[PDB]
RNA sequence: CCUCCUAAAGAGUAACGGAGGAGCACGAAGGUUGGCUAAUCCUGGUCGGACAUCAGGAGGUUAGUGCAAUGGCAUAAGCCAGCUUGACUGCGAGCGUGACGGCGCGAGCAGGUGCGAAAGCAGGUCAUAGUGAUCCGGUGGUUCUGAAUGGAAGGGCCAUC
RNA sequence: CAACCCGAUGCAAACUGCGAAUACCGGAGAAUGUUAUCACGGGAGACACACGGCGGGUGCUAACGUCCGUC
RNA sequence: GCCUGGCGGCCGUAGCGCGGUGGUCCCACCUGACCCCAUGCCGAACUCAGAAGUGAAACGCCGUAGCGCCGAUGGUAGUGUGGGGUCUCCCCAUGCGAGAGUAGGGAACUGCCAGGC
């Protein structure tokens, strides 16, 4: 994790903002309960972003159970849908730390309609 | 250098096309055998067995 | 399973009333294990000794790890290269088990018994068994014996302390000496 | 083969370290910061280091491209002059 | 505190030429041998120096001097010029105008460590600071 | 030929000046993807009585870099494994460095590749030594040429010894 | 009887956790100097330099010594 | 405005040490494991499904100058131009003027967005 350490490879890709710059990431979270999300551009306007489970939206507080595929996609379209605008900009996704499962519903939970790569 | 157990030359070629492609090697290191891919006149690469085949 | 529930029940509330904290949480726990064995054949080791994780091997009942080895050149022959080592580790279910097979099955082996080394907690709570061979924990043939070359083994725990310990083994440990 | 006597009167016919392309020029696609010759991607030069460090060239064309590694790694970044 | 132009252990390198500049220091012990007047210690001295802080009175006293040459020097017999330079065998301390020599232990020392300041190479007030608000 | 000092904080500059290294290695020791971090000491531990694999702790370039020295390295270039052949072919904005021959850096473009879900990375190795111009020829390729014409020899061109 | 760690003191071309002057690099600006600047082309000579000041290798901080730098 | 989460600007007046402190909103530790996925041994890490429990560790806060760090003013060292002694060093007119050390500073400050009152 971070505790141990920041030393890891874990840092290496978030340096995206040289070169692809204008290159947008989406971040994604873990914490076990949650996913979050946010979209903002690289550094040079971190004054952007998205949503994470965004409580209210259709209920109170996002009336939905699991974390699977089933709660984790939907952890994605909100920030997706709402960030319609940005797809064809092309962002990215950034595993922060792996790429599987949870992430990966929340990542590819995307690619559909959105995010153009 | 050109010493007969040593680094030596692989004039290496490829299947059909007669092309050529370069590099060195040695002997006494397990050899007789060798293939890689790199690209002919010109299209796709494969083949190249060059010269000591599996 | 068996042992582990000894722990809530049974075990905890001891260390809740003596010393004394609060919180079910900083009751001393029991990380892991971690046996291990050591020599290995500077030159001779290959067929003589492989079979020594065999051992340690269904002895824990895992996948040994034969380990590796990190000294250069100075004096003994060795390059930073071979195996010599076991490792084998167990922090889950099966760590309370060769407990529950620690305690009630052989700690008491050698006819020069009579108990567990009270001096020995690594200094701020783990403590590191040792003892030479057989095997102590049979499941095995038993007429194929290379005394291979024993056991280390060593508890670990989130002891706060030394003396914090001992109260803590000291609280199924049937055998301990006294 | 011997030319070996020590001696230690010696060479090494040193060259292209020198840190030229100094402060922010006009631009162009030149080199401009080399030192320990190698070098790759660059783009840009911001001039970079740590602790201490970071330059700040301000001024190029459109992809300055040099310094290695032994002085702040890659760079570019929105810098042009009035922006990028 | 000895000399016997004690190596500085051994060789690494024995090279350069020489230069001089300013002093830079005060005291540690009780009495001292400020410098002033740029030159440079045979080194030999300081052997000299010692064998001569203690005639008549036993070793008593802490004598303390406290100065480290590291120097090589090397010359040519009587030979042309390979500018190469032979071995070293000299030593010479650079002393521009320090100051260094201690006698822990309450006495009359100048007339004392003078009986030796003769063997040194240059002229050398004594001054001693018995303490030290000179220097936070 | 390569490294450091001399070399006066941009290059560069000498001496039969002070110290060392090269005339390689590598189907991987390259590429990429994913992942991982020293040395050393302290307390414990059977086969120890200086150092062997284990456990925690102090664990901070004092480690490791294929080979000198300098510079560099945690996003590791240091370490491990999977998959591979970009150690690709054709070009190259613009630069650096040379009396010159020449040498080096290089984004980007075209054709086809490998690795990655993907952004993307790859035109050999952390970089800097590991080298020999020309001529005379040898080998393969191509209707470039071929002395009346068709061939051929021989010549060119490309690749290489 | 001594490495190793704490306090107090030094030393270094091939030490640096600091750091000038300053030379050099590019950008504007006024003034001044019979483009002084650059390129291409005809003709060259010229590659033994010596001394003095400052910074240094050497040599003995010797030499109307010797080898670099700069004026 | 108080607090918490990701993501940056700054990179030691932002760090280390020591002490106190906050809770199921968060976060964490945590419950569990046939798997998707993982161990050259291990669900420790990664992974996944999530009771109950606890802020113990971590983490974030706040206090505290033991250790880092920042740091003037003055003086000194050096040095460009111009001169002058004098042995290789130094002086003076003049312009720049440190490193060390001293008083003191000091327990970071900030922005985008999301969730608790
Ligand atoms: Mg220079
Ligand atoms: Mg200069
Ligand atoms: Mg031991
Ligand atoms: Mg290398
Ligand atoms: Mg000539
Ligand atoms: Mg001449
Ligand atoms: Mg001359
Ligand atoms: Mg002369």
């Amino acid at each position: 994790m971070d505790k141990k350490s920041a030393r890891i490879r874990r840092a290496t890709r978030a340096r995206r903002k040289l070169q692809e710059l204008g290159a947008t990431r989406l971040v994604v979270h873990r914490t076990p309960r949650h996913i979050y999300a946010q979209v903002i551009a690289p550094n040079g306007s971190e004054v952007l972003v998205a949503a994470s489970t965004v409580e209210k939206a259709i209920a109170e507080q996002l009336k939905y159970t699991g974390n699977k595929d089933a709660a984790a996609a939907v952890g994605k379209a909100v920030a997706e849908r709402a960030l319609e605008k940005g797809i064809k900009d092309v962002s990215f996704d950034r595993s922060g730390f792996q790429y599987h499962g949870r992430v990966q519903a929340l990542a590819d939970a995307a690619r559909e309609a959105g995010l153009q790569f | 250098a050109k010493g007969i157990r040593e680094k030596i030359k692989l004039v290496s070629s490829a299947g059909t096309g007669h092309f050529y492609t370069t590099t060195k090697n040695k002997r006494t290191k397990p050899e007789k055998l060798e293939l890689k891919k790199f690209d002919p006149v010109v299209r796709q690469h494969v083949i190249y067995k060059e010269a000591k085949i599996k | 399973a068996k042992l582990h529930d000894y722990y809530k029940d049974e075990v905890v509330k001891k260390l809740m009333t003596e010393f004394n904290y609060n919180s079910v949480m900083q009751v001393p726990r029991v990380e892991k294990i971690t046996l291990n064995m050591g020599v290995g054949e500077a030159i001779a080791d290959k067929k003589l000794l492989d079979n020594a994780a065999a051992d340690l091997a269904a002895i824990s009942g895992q996948k040994p790890l034969i380990t590796k080895a990190r000294k250069s050149v100075a004096g003994f022959k060795i390059r930073q290269g071979y195996p010599i080592g076991c490792k084998v580790t167990l922090r889950g279910e099966r760590m309370w088990e060769f407990f529950e097979r620690l305690i009630t099955i052989a700690v008491p082996r050698i006819r020069d018994f009579r108990g567990l080394s009270a001096k020995s907690f690594d200094g701020r709570g783990n403590y590191s068994m040792g003892v030479r061979e057989q095997i102590i924990f049979p499941e095995i043939d038993y007429d194929k014996v290379d005394r291979v070359r024993g056991l280390d083994i060593t508890i670990t725990t989130t002891a706060k302390s030394d003396e914090e310990g001992r109260a803590l083994l000291a609280a199924f440990d049937f055998p301990f000496r006294k | 083969a011997h030319k070996k006597a020590g001696g230690s009167t010696r060479n090494g016919r040193d060259s292209e370290a020198k840190r030229l392309g100094v402060k922010r020029f006009g631009g162009e696609s030149v080199l401009a910061g080399s030192i320990i010759v190698r070098q790759r991607g660059t783009k840009f030069h911001a001039g970079a280091n740590v602790g201490c460090g970071r330059d700040h060239t301000l001024f190029a064309k459109a992809d300055g491209k040099v310094k290695f590694e032994v002085k702040g790694p890659k760079n570019r970044k929105f810098i042009s002059i009035e922006a990028e | 505190m000895l000399q016997p132009k004690r190596t500085k252990f051994r060789k690494m390198h024995k090279g350069r030429n020489r230069g001089l500049a300013q002093g830079t220091d005060v005291s540690f012990g009780s009495f001292g041998l400020k410098a002033v007047g740029r030159g440079r210690l045979t080194a030999r001295q300081i052997e000299a120096a010692r064998r001569a802080m203690t005639r008549a009175v036993k070793r008593q006293g802490k004598i303390w001097i406290r100065v480290f040459p590291d120097k090589p020097i090397t010359e040519k017999p009587l030979a042309v010029r390979m500018g190469k330079g032979k071995g070293n065998v000299e030593y010479w301390v650079a002393l521009i105008q320090p100051g260094k020599v201690l006698y822990e232990m309450d006495g009359v020392p100048e007339e004392l460590a003078r009986e030796a300041f003769k063997l040194a190479a240059a002229k050398l007030p004594i001054k001693t600071t018995f303490v030290t608000k000179t220097v936070m």
